[PDB]
C-alpha cells in the first residue's frame, strides 16, 4: 500500500525483531 | 474432556438492557485483560447520495475531541493505562473498543461513553481531517483488493444504498460540513441501536451499572419524527470492467446472492465455502491440497492467491470467490471456480462434506480466541442476529448439513444463477459476461 | 477515486419487475 | 491411443470403399458378392430388414443401388483424406515410435534430409510391385467371373469376395448362427480398438519378447490361412478348418498374448 | 530350475546384444516418467546414452560385440525403486480418492 | 525477416508435418508402409477421377 | 487446570496446560534458527522452514497435507533468528493425529532430492513476498550492519543460494540443531501425561546439546541502499543488554518512555516523547519508533524512522536529540509510571490469544527453561527504577552505533554525524 | 482400473448422477421413438395416435 | 487438470477457429454472408450427392 498520511504511517514502524512465519493453509506473514 | 464437553463449558454471553434500550453484554472469562466497546448500527448502507462519507468523517473525529476531554487529553488518558483504542466501520456496524487492563474498566467505559455522545466535531479538526480523508482515498485505490471489492457492491447493488462505499466519493468528503455530520450522530448514534460488549475480566453486573451511571444520558428518540428506515437492496447481476493494463496482476471478484444473518443457509453455504477452500502463492501445500481449485492452482502455478468469500448484509449478502492471477490465467480459473460450484452444485461426496464441516468447525473455535474477537462476536451478534449465537448452537447446525444439504442449497443460490463479476487490472482475458453465465449451468445436469 | 465509480441507470433496458429497491431479483428470478 | 482408434476408422472406410468399388464394374462377382454381403444386414434383429431394403433402394441389387454405390465410392475416399490428415495430427502431438519401443527424443533427426528419400526409395519399390502387377499379370489378383455381365438369374460357380475381404468372410462362415456371424464379423476388425486396453507387458514393442513374437506369427500365419479358406468352398475339411482357425484368432488375440505378457513380465524380475 | 529359465530368457531378449540394461526397455507411461524424472542426475546421463546408443545400433541394425553384452549378473535395478515408490504414492492417491 | 518456410502459415504447417518434425533416427522399412498408403490414396483418387470421367 | 513444567532427562520440557478449550495448540520450538547457521550453510533454515510438508519417514506428503486438512487443523512453522517454532493447531478430540504428524516432520524427515529442489522456488517466492514490506529489508540489513556473524545472518535464503541448498545441508542442521536439549515441547488443550508419551516416543531418538553456534559480536557498521521508495526507512540502534537481566528491563522500559507502537487508531501518539519531539520540525508524514531486540547472548536498542527523502536527516537528528535529553536525566517519575503501565498492559495482552501464550511459554521454556507467571514479569518490570533507564539511555548514547537505511537517501545523514 | 472405480465414494457419485443419466436415457428414448416414428410406441400414446 | 476445448488437438483448432475467436464486436450483418456461403457450400455437397445416387 502506498502511505502519504501521518495516521496512515503510524504503526508502520517496527520495535520488535523481524520474526518470519509460514504455514500449510495459512499465507505467509511477518512482524 | 471431548469437544462436547469444552463446548458447554464456554461461558455464557449475560445480555441486559437500560431502560433508554442500550443493550449491554459481557462475558466473564479470568484473563486480567478485557475490552470493553460500543457497536453501533451506523454504516454507508444508512446513508443518501448527499451525505455518503459521513459515517468515516465521524469515525475519524471520534477520538480527535470531546466536550469533557477537549483533545490530545484523551489519547493521554487512553495511553496512560496501556489501553489500545481502535475503531471499525463496516458498511452496517460502526464500533469503537477500548482494550485494557480488567482493573481500568470503570475509566474505559467513561472514555466510551465520551466519544459516543459527547463528541466535540470543531471545525478546525474538520478541516484538517478532510484532507486525511482524501489522502485515505488514493492509498485505498493502491489497494487493489478494496477498490475490486468496491467494484462488486457497486455493481452488484446498483442504485442502493449497500452500493455506497464506507469511504464516500471523493467528492462528499470535500462538502462535509459540521452540520451534515451533526445529523448522523443524532440519528444513528442511539441508545436502541446500540451494544455495550465487553470480554475478559469482566464482570456483568459491574459492566450494567456503569452502564447506568455514564450511558443513561443516551437518547431513544429521532427527533420531530425522522426514523431512517431498513431499505431493502436489490441485487442486479451485472458485471464491470476497469482495465487498467498497467498493474501487474488482475483482480477479479465474482459473486452470486447469497442468504441474510437469518437464514440458517449461511452454515451450509460455508461449508460448501469451505470445500472450494483458499490459496496463496505462499503456501506450501502445493498440488497436494485437498481442495481441486487449490491443487489446480498450485500444479500449473495459476494463480496467486484465490479466496471464497460469505459477505453478508441484514436481508442479502455476495457469496462467491475473488481471485488475484496474471493475465493469461483468468479464464481458466473461470473455467475451474465455476467448474468447482457445480460439482458442489451436482455431486458433493460425504468425504468433502465432511472435511469442511471439519474446516469450519476449526475456523469458527479459533476465530473466537482472545478478548477483542470475542468483543467483537458480542457486539456483532447483537446487532445481526439479536442474540450471541453460543458455539454448542454452531456445533449442532454444522452437525445437521450433510451432502444432500450441501448439494441443495447450493442448487438453490448457485445453480443458474446471474453473477456479479467485477474486475480490475489486465483484465482482457477474462470471460465475456455470457461465458460466465452460460457457465454458471451445466449440460449434464 | 474508486469510491466515485457509480455504475449508470439502466432503468430504461431494465426489465420490468426488476425496477426497485424492492428485492425483487429473487422471487422474479424463476419469472424471467 | 487416437490414433490407433482413428487408423481403425480408416480402416473401415477404406473396406466399404473397396467394396463399392468392387461392385461397380457390374460383373458377375461384383453382382452376387453385393448381393450376399448385403443380405448380412438382414439378419440384425429387428430393423435389419428395413436396412437391406433401404440400402438395395428397393427389393435387391438392381439399377439404384449401382448409381448409389458410385456416388458413395467417389464421396468416401475424401472423407477417408481428411480422416488421414487428423491422423497425422494425432500422430505428431506424440511422435512416432522407434522398433525398440522406446522414447527416442534423444537421437531424432530432422524428416527433410532423410526419410524423404526414404520414403521415396520406399514409393519406388512400391511402383515396381504395382506395375509389374499391372503390366505383366493384371488378372492374377481378380477373378475371371468378373469378366460376365451380371445375369440375376444364374450365379457363378462360386461366391468369393475380393482376396483383402477373405480373411473375414472366412470368419463370417465359421458360425451357423447368421446373426452371430455378422457379428463376429464385426468384432474381426473392432479388436483392434479393445487392443490398446489389453496390452499387459512392461515393456511396449516386441522387440525383445520372444514369446510374443511367436505369437504374433502365430495370428500372422492364422489371418493368412483364414484368407485361404475363404476362397475355398463349404466342403470338408475348409469347414473344420475355418472353424479352428477363426476361434485361434480370437483366441491368440484375446487370451494368448495378455497371459504371453503376464508371464512375460514375471520371467524379467517384473 | 527356474533361475536357468530366466537366463535363458535373459539371453534371447535381446536387449542385453544393445548394452541395454533392464530397466531402459521399460514403456514410458505416465508413472514411468515421472520415475525417469526423479532419477539422480549421475544415473539418468548414463541412461541417455546408453538408450541412443541402442537407437544408433539398431538404425544401422547391428549389435555390440559379444564382449560388451550386459550380463545377467551386472544388470542392475536402478529405476526399481523410484518406480515403485511412484507406484506407492499412486496407490495412496487412489486409496484416498476412493 | 524470416523463413516464409517457417512463417507463412501453409509453409509453417507443412514445415512442421513433413520438413523439419522430429522423427526417430532408428525407423526401420516398416514405417516406410505409412506413405505406402498416402502415395496409393493419391493414386486411388487420381485414376479413379479419370475412371469416373468415361464410367 | 495449571502449567505443569516437567524436564525430561534428555533436556526435553514438556509443558502443558489443560484450559478445557474447544481447540488445542501443540506447539514445538527448537533453538535453531539462522544464527546457527555458517558461512557455507545460508538460507538452510529458510529451506527448513519452508519443508514443513516434505515427505518424512512414516507420512507421505501427500498424506501429511490431506490428514492435517480432513481435520482443519493448522500447520504453522513460526521463526525467528534464535528459534524456529514448529506449531499445529485442531480441534481437541482430534489433536493426536496431527501430534504425530509434527513428531514425524520434526524428527524423522527424509528430505527427498526432487522435492527440494521443488521448494528452492518458493524460497524465492517466500523471500520477494516477505520483502515486499520495506520494515524487512531494514531490519534485516539491520543485523548484518550490526553483528559481525550469528545473528547477521538473515532469516531468508540469500539470493546467491536460492536453488543451491542440498538436502545434505538440511539433514546436517537437523542431526546438529534439532538435539533433544535444545527443543521444548508446549501444549494447549492437551494434559501432560499424552505430551510425555509421545515425547519419549518420538524426540528419544536424538540427544545431546548439538552443534553449538558463536556468539555475536557487534561490528557497528552501516548498511545503505537506495531502491526509489520516497519513504526514506532508517534504523540508528546501539548495543544493549541481552533478554534475562534487570538491564534487559531497563531498556524495555526505556523503549515505552521513548515511546513504540501507537495506542489510538489514527492518533497523535501524545505520551510518546520521540513523536511529539520530531513534531516539533518536520511537519509531513513521517513515524519514528523506539526499537529494542533481545536476544540471548546480545541485544540491540535503537530508533526506527519512517520519513519523507528531503526531511530524513532532520527526523534522525532531532529524534536522536530527544534521546540525549533523556540520557542528562530529564525523566520525570511520571513517564517512568506510564511507561511501566504500557509495558504490563503489553505483555499481559501478548498471553491474551491462545497462540500468544503458547509462544511465550516456548520462549521461556527455551530461554530460561522455567516458566514464570505474569505475576512475578510484571514485579520485575515494576522493580526498574528512574536511574537505571537513564543508565539504559547513557549507554545507548555513549555507544558504538550501526545504522541500517533504504528508500532515496540523498539527504539520510550517516552514523559519522 | 475397475479396482480404482470401485468406491464408496465412487458409488456414491453415481446414486448422484442416477436422476440425471436415466432421465437422459428417457430423453434419448422419446427422441429415438419420434424421429424414428416408431409406431409400436406411437400407437399408445393418446394424441399422437390419431395421426396414424 | 485442463479443458479438454483447449487441450484437445482437433478440439483446440475447432475452439480457435470458432469459439474463442476474437471477432469484432461491430461488424455489421454484411459479415454473415461468410457463413452462410460456406452453409451453402455445405447444402451444395449435400443435396448434390443425393442428386448423384439417380443421375
Ligand atoms: C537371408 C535370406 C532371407 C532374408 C529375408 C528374411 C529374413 O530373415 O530377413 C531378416 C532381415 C529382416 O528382418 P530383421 O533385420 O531381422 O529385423 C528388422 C526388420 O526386418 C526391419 O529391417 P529393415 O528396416 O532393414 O527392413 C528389411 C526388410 C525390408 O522389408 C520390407 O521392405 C517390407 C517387406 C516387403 C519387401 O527386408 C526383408 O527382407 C524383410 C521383409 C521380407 C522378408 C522375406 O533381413 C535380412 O537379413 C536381409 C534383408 C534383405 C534381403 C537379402
Ligand atoms: C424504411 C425504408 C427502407 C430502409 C432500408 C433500405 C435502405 O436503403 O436502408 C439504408 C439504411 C442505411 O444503412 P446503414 O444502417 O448505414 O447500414 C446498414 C448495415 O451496413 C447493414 O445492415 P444492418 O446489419 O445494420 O441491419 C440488417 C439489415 C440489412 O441486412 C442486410 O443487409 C443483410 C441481408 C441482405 C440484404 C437485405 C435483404 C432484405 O436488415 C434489414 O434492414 C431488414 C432485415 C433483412 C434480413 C435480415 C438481415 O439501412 C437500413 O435501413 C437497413 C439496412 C439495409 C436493408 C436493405
Ligand atoms: C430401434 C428403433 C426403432 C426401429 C423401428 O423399426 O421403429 C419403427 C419405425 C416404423 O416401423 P413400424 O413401427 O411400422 O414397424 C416396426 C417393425 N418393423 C420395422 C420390423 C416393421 O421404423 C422406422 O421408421 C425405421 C426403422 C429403421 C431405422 C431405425
Ligand atoms: C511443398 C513444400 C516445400 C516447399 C515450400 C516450403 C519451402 C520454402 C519455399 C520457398 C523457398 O525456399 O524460397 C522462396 C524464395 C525466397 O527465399 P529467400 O527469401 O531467399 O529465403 C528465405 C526462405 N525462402 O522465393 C523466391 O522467389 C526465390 C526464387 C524462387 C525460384 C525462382
Ligand atoms: C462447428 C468444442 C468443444 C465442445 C465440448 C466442450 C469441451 C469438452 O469436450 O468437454 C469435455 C468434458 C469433460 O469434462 P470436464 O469436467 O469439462 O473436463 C475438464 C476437467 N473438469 O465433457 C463433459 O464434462 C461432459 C461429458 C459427457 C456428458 C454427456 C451427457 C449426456 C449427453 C447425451
Ligand atoms: C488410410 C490409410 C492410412 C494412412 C494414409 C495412414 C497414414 C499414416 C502415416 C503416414 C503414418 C506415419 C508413418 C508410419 O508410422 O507408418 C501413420 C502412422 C500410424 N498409423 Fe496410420 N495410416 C493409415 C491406416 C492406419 C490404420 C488402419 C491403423 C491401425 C488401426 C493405423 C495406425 C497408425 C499408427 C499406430 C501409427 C503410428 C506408428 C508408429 O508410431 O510407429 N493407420 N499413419
Ligand atoms: C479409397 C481409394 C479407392 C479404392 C480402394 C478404390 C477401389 C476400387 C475398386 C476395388 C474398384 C473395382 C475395380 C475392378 O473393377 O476390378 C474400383 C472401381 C472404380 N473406382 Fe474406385 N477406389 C478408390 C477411389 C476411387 C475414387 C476417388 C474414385 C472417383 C474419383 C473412384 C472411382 C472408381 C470407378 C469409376 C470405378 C469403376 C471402374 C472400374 O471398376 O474399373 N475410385 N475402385
Ligand atoms: C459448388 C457447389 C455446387 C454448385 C454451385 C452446383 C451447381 C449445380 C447446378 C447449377 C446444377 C444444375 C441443376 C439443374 O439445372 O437442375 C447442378 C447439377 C448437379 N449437381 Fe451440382 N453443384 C454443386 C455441388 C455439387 C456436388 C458436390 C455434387 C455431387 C455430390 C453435385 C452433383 C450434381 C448433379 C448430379 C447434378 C445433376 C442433377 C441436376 O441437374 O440437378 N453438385 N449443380
Amino acid at each position: 500500500r502506498s502511505f502519504l498520511c501521518r495516521e496512515s504511517l503510524s504503526g508502520q514502524a517496527a520495535g520488535r525483531p523481524l520474526v518470519a512465519s509460514v504455514g500449510l493453509n495459512v499465507p505467509a506473514s511477518v512482524r | 474432556a471431548t469437544y462436547a464437553q469444552a463446548l458447554q463449558s464456554v461461558p455464557e454471553t449475560q445480555v441486559s438492557q437500560l431502560d433508554n434500550g442500550l443493550r449491554v453484554a459481557s462475558e466473564q472469562s479470568s484473563q486480567p485483560t478485557c475490552t470493553v466497546g460500543v457497536w453501533i448500527d451506523a454504516g454507508s448502507r444508512y446513508e443518501n447520495e448527499k451525505n455518503n462519507g459521513a459515517g468515516y468523517f465521524v469515525e475519524h473525529l471520534a477520538f480527535k475531541g470531546t466536550k469533557n476531554r477537549p483533545g490530545s487529553a484523551l489519547e493521554k488518558e487512553v495511553e496512560s493505562m496501556g489501553a489500545h483504542l481502535n475503531a471499525y466501520s463496516t458498511r452496517e456496524h460502526t464500533a469503537y473498543y477500548i482494550k485494557a487492563l480488567s482493573k481500568d474498566l470503570p475509566k474505559a467505559v467513561e472514555l466510551l461513553a465520551d466519544i459516543v455522545q459527547n463528541c466535540s466535531l470543531e471545525d478546525s479538526q474538520i478541516e484538517k481531517e478532510r484532507d486525511v480523508i482524501l489522502q485515505e482515498l488514493q492509498e485505498n485505490d493502491s489497494s487493489m483488493r478494496d477498490v475490486v471489492f468496491d467494484y462488486l457492491h457497486a455493481t452488484a447493488f446498483q442504485g442502493t444504498p449497500l452500493a455506497q462505499s464506507v469511504e464516500g466519493p471523493s467528492e462528499n468528503v470535500r462538502k462535509l460540513s459540521r452540520a451534515d455530520l451533526t445529523e448522523y450522530v443524532s440519528q444513528h448514534y442511539k441508545a436502541p441501536r446500540m451494544v455495550l460488549a465487553a470480554a475478559g475480566g469482566v464482570e456483568h453486573r459491574q459492566l450494567l451499572d456503569l452502564a447506568q451511571k455514564h450511558f443513561s444520558s443516551l437518547s431513544g428518540t429521532y427527533v420531530e419524527d425522522a426514523v431512517p428506515a431498513f431499505t431493502p437492496c436489490r441485487f442486479t447481476g451485472s458485471e464491470i470492467r476497469h482495465r487498467d493494463d498497467a498493474l501487474p496482476l488482475a483482480h477479479v471478484a465474482i459473486a452470486v446472492e447469497g442468504p441474510g444473518w437469518a437464514n440458517p443457509d449461511n452454515v451450509p453455504l460455508q461449508v460448501a465455502n469451505a470445500i472450494i477452500g483458499h490459496y496463496d502463492s505462499t503456501y506450501g501445500g502445493g498440488t497436494h491440497m485437498s481442495s481441486t481449485l487449490a491443487s489446480v492452482a498450485a500444479t500449473r502455478k495459476l494463480c496467486q492467491s484465490f479466496q471464497t468469500f460469505n459477505i453478508c448484509y441484514a436481508e442479502t449478502g455476495l457469496l462467491g470467490a475473488h481471485f488475484v492471477c496474471d493475465n493469461m490465467s483468468i479464464d481458466d480459473m473461470m473455467f475451474f471456480l465455476q467448474g468447482q460450484w457445480m460439482r458442489l452444485c451436482t455431486s458433493a461426496t460425504e468425504s468433502e462434506v465432511v472435511r469442511g464441516k471439519n474446516i469450519l468447525r476449526n475456523a469458527l473455535v479459533s476465530h473466537l480466541d482472545g478478548t477483542t474477537p470475542v468483543c467483537e462476536d458480542i457486539g456483532r451478534s447483537l446487532l445481526t442476529y439479536g442474540r450471541r449465537i453460543p458455539l454448542a448452537e454452531w456445533e449442532s447446525r454444522i452437525a445437521e448439513v450433510d451432502a444432500s444439504v450441501v448439494r441443495e442449497v447450493c442448487s438453490k443460490y448457485f445453480y443458474d444463477q446471474c453473477p456479479a463479476v467485477a474486475g480490475l487490472g489486465p483484465i482482457e482475458q477474462l470471460p465475456d459476461y455470457n461465458r460466465i453465465r452460460s457457465g454458471m449451468f451445466w449440460l449434464r445436469f | 477515486s474508486h469510491t466515485d465509480i457509480r455504475v449508470p441507470d439502466f432503468s430504461d433496458y431494465r426489465r420490468a419487475e426488476v425496477l426497485d429497491s424492492t428485492k425483487s431479483s429473487k422471487e422474479s428470478s424463476d419469472a424471467r | 491411443l487416437e490414433t490407433w482408434n482413428i487408423g481403425v476408422v480408416l480402416l473401415f472406410t477404406v473396406m466399404a470403399t473397396a467394396f463399392m468399388g468392387y461392385v461397380l464394374p457390374w460383373g458377375q462377382m461384383s453382382f452376387w458378392g453385393a448381393t450376399v454381403i448385403t443380405n448380412l444386414l438382414s439378419a440384425i434383429p429387428y430393423i435389419g430388414t428395413d436396412l437391406v431394403e433401404w440400402i438395395w433402394g428397393g427389393f435387391s441389387v438392381d439399377k439404384a443401388t449401382l448409381t448409389r454405390f458410385f456416388a458413395f465410392h467417389f464421396i468416401l475416399p475424401f472423407i477417408i483424406t481428411a480422416l488421414a490428415a487428423v491422423h497425422l495430427l494425432f500422430l505428431h502431438e506424440t511422435g512416432s515410435n522407434n522398433p525398440t519401443g522406446i522414447s527416442s527424443d534423444m537421437d531424432k533427426i530432422p524428416f527433410h534430409p532423410y526419410y524423404t528419400i526414404k520414403d521415396i526409395l520406399g514409393a519406388l519399390f512400391m511402383m515396381l510391385i504395382l506395375l509389374i502387377l499391372v503390366l505383366f499379370s493384371p488378372d492374377l489378383l481378380g477373378d475371371p467371373d468378373n469378366y460376365t455381365p451380371a445375369n440375376p438369374l444364374n450365379t457363378p460357380p462360386h461366391i468369393k469376395p475380393e482376396w483383402y475381404f477373405l480373411f473375414a468372410y472366412a470368419i463370417l462362415r465359421s458360425i451357423p448362427n447368421k446373426l452371430g456371424g455378422v457379428l463376429a464379423l464385426v468384432a474381426s476388425i473392432l479388436i483392434l480398438i479393445l487392443m490398446p486396453m489389453l496390452h499387459t507387458s512392461k515393456q511396449r514393442s516386441m522387440m525383445f519378447r520372444p514369446l510374443s513374437q511367436c505369437l504374433f506369427w502365430m495370428l500372422v500365419a492364422d489371418l493368412i490361412t483364414l484368407t485361404w479358406i475363404g476362397g475355398q468352398p463349404v466342403e470338408h475339411p475348409f469347414i473344420i478348418i475355418g472353424q479352428l482357425a477363426s476361434i485361434l484368432y480370437f483366441l491368440i488375440i484375446l487370451v494368448l498374448m495378455p497371459i504371453t505378457s503376464i508371464i512375460e513380465n514375471n520371467l524379467l524380475k517384473w | 530350475w527356474l533361475e536357468g529359465i530366466r537366463k535363458w530368457y535373459y539371453n534371447a531378449a535381446g536387449f542385453n546384444k544393445l548394452g541395454l540394461m533392464r530397466d531402459d526397455t521399460i514403456y514410458e507411461d505416465d508413472d514411468v516418467k515421472e520415475a525417469i524424472r526423479r532419477l539422480p542426475e549421475n544415473l539418468y546421463n548414463d541412461r541417455v546414452f546408453r538408450i541412443k546408443r541402442a537407437l544408433d545400433l539398431t538404425m544401422r541394425q547391428q549389435i555390440l560385440p559379444k564382449e560388451q553384452w550386459t550380463k545377467y549378473e551386472e544388470d542392475k535395478f536402478y529405476l526399481e525403486p523410484y518406480l515403485k515408490e511412484v507406484i506407492r504414492e499412486r496407490k495412496e492417491r487412489e486409496e484416498w480418492a476412493k | 525477416m524470416t523463413n516464409i518456410r517457417k512463417s507463412h502459415p501453409l509453409m509453417k504447417i507443412i514445415n512442421n508435418a513433413f520438413i523439419d518434425l522430429p522423427a526417430p533416427s532408428n525407423i526401420s522399412s516398416w514405417w516406410n508402409f505409412g506413405s505406402l498408403l498416402g502415395i496409393c490414396l493419391i493414386l486411388q483418387i487420381l485414376t479413379g477421377l479419370f475412371l469416373a470421367m468415361h464410367y | 487446570q495449571d502449567l505443569e513444567f516437567t524436564r525430561l532427562p534428555n533436556g526435553l520440557v514438556i509443558a502443558s496446560l489443560e484450559n478445557y478449550a474447544p481447540a488445542s495448540r501443540i506447539g514445538l520450538f527448537i533453538k535453531a534458527g539462522s544464527r546457527y547457521e555458517d558461512s557455507n550453510n545460508l538460507g538452510t533454515s529458510h529451506l527448513l522452514r519452508l519443508a514443513s510438508s516434505l515427505t518424512t519417514k512414516g507420512a507421505s506428503s501427500f498424506k501429511i497435507t490431506r490428514g492435517i486438512e480432513a481435520v482443519g487443523g493448522k500447520l504453522s512453522v513460526t521463526s525467528t533468528r534464535e528459534s524456529m517454532a514448529y506449531t499445529v493447531e485442531c480441534l481437541r478430540d482430534d489433536i493426536e493425529i496431527l501430534m504425530e504428524f509434527l513428531l514425524n516432520v520434526t524428527a524423522a524427515p527424509e528430505f527427498r532430492r526432487w522435492e527440494v529442489a521443488a521448494l528452492q522456488s518458493q524460497l524465492r517466492i517466500d523471500k520477494a513476498v516477505a520483502f515486499q514490506n520495506p520494515q524487512a529489508q531494514v531490519l534485516e540489513n539491520l543485523h548484518a550492519a550490526a553483528y559481525r556473524n550469528a545473528l547477521a545472518n538473515s532469516l531468508y535464503c540469500p539470493d546467491y543460494r536460492i536453488g543451491k541448498v542440498t538436502p545434505d545441508q538440511l539433514h546436517y542442521y537437523v542431526q546438529n540443531h534439532f538435539t533433544s536439549a535444545r527443543m521444548a515441547l508446549i501444549g494447549l488443550g492437551v494434559s501432560h501425561p499424552v505430551l510425555k508419551q509421545v515425547a519419549e516416543r518420538f524426540l528419544n531418538m536424538r540427544g545431546g546439546l548439538g552443534l553449538s553456534g558463536a556468539k555475536a559480536k557487534y561490528r557497528g557498521g552501516e548498511i545503505r541502499d537506495q531502491n526509489g521508495d520516497s519513504l526514506v526507512h532508517a534504523a540508528l540502534v546501539a548495543e544493549s543488554a541481552a533478554t534475562g537481566s534487570a538491564e534487559a528491563n531497563a531498556f524495555s522500559v526505556l523503549q515505552h518512555v521513548l515511546g513504540a507502537g501507537p495506542h489510538v487508531k489514527r492518533g497523535s501518539n501524545a505520551t510518546s516523547s520521540l513523536y511529539q519531539a520530531v513534531a516539533k520540525g518536520v511537519h509531513q508524514p513521517f513515524d519514528v519508533s523506539a526499537f529494542n531486540a533481545s536476544y540471548s547472548d546480545s541485544g540491540l536498542f535503537g530508533i526506527y524512522t519512517i520519513s519523507q527523502a528531503a526531511s530524513a536527516g532532520d527526523v534522525i537528528k532531532s529524534a536522536y536529540d530527544q534521546v540525549k535529553t533523556i540520557a542528562q536525566g530529564n525523566l520525570s517519575n511520571t513517564d517512568v509510571q506510564a511507561a511501566k503501565n504500557k509495558l504490563k498492559a503489553g505483555y499481559l495482552m501478548s498471553v491474551e490469544s491462545s497462540e500468544g501464550f503458547l509462544d511465550e511459554v516456548g520462549s521461556q521454556a527455551l530461554v530460561a527453561g522455567s516458566y514464570v507467571q505474569p505475576s512475578t514479569v510484571l514485579q520485575q518490570i515494576d522493580s526498574v527504577a528512574d536511574a537505571d533507564v537513564i543508565n539504559a539511555a547513557k549507554k545507548f548514547v555513549s555507544g558504538r552505533k550501526s545504522m541500517a537505511a533504504s528508500g532515496n537517501l540523498g539527504h539520510t545523514p550517516f552514523v559519522d554525524e | 482400473m475397475l479396482s480404482r472405480f470401485l468406491g464408496p465414494r465412487y458409488r456414491e457419485l453415481a446414486r448422484n448422477w442416477i436422476p440425471t443419466a436415466s432421465m437422459w436415457g428417457a430423453v434419448g428414448a422419446v427422441g429415438l421413438v419420434w424421429a424414428t416414428d416408431w409406431r409400436l410406441i406411437l400407437d399408445w400414446v393418446p394424441y399422437i395416435n390419431g395421426k396414424f
